[PDB]
């Protein structure tokens, strides 16, 4: 159990897509440090925000 | 009529030369199988593509 | 590691690998415009010989 709980933290620490941490709580809703928006249209305000929460121990 | 200069021929050559440049580009994509072969096609995308290749390997 | 390898490989393949079906679409379009332009360039050279009469 000691190792597996350590492994849970390891994934969240090192969950990167194009050199950006995904599962460390940065793109959450309550206390965010960055906002992830995908620009899915061909005009100005056509973008939708994605929330990803903290998933460590 | 003016026989000293052929304006239509100059227009004809101008568009024909441009198309061969786009014809040359498409053969590069088809032969190599890669959407981006030389820099400038997508400079922002090429950086992300090469970063992922580093992550992939 | 294998799971993350697959998803990272997918993203790079999307950006870097060409859509071979759509590339043949553009390859044919420009190839025809070359023959269309070439014929008109040959047409324009013959045009000037009219006023020699």
């Amino acid at each position: 159990v000691s190792q597996l709980v350590d492994e849970i933290d390891r994934i969240a620490s090192q969950a990167e897509f194009n050199k950006m941490k995904l599962l460390t709580g940065a793109f959450a809703r309550l206390n965010p440090t960055a906002s992830m928006w995908f620009h899915i249209g061909a005009n100005m305000h056509q973008r939708e925000r994605v929330y990803i929460e903290t998933m460590n121990t | 009529m003016i026989i000293n200069h052929n304006v239509s021929a100059i227009f004809a050559h101008r568009t024909l030369k441009s198309n061969d440049a786009n014809l040359s580009k498409d053969i590069e994509k088809l032969s190599s199988g890669m959407r981006i072969n030389k820099a400038g096609d997508d400079a922002s995308g090429l950086a992300v593509s090469e970063k992922m290749r580093t992550q992939i390997a | 590691l294998m799971n993350a390898y697959e998803n990272t490989q997918a993203s790079e393949s999307r950006i870097r690998d060409t859509d071979m079906a759509e590339q043949m679409t553009s390859f044919t379009r420009y190839q025809i415009l070359t023959q269309a332009a070439t014929s008109m360039l040959a047409q324009a050279n013959m045009k000037s010989q009219s006023v020699m009469r």
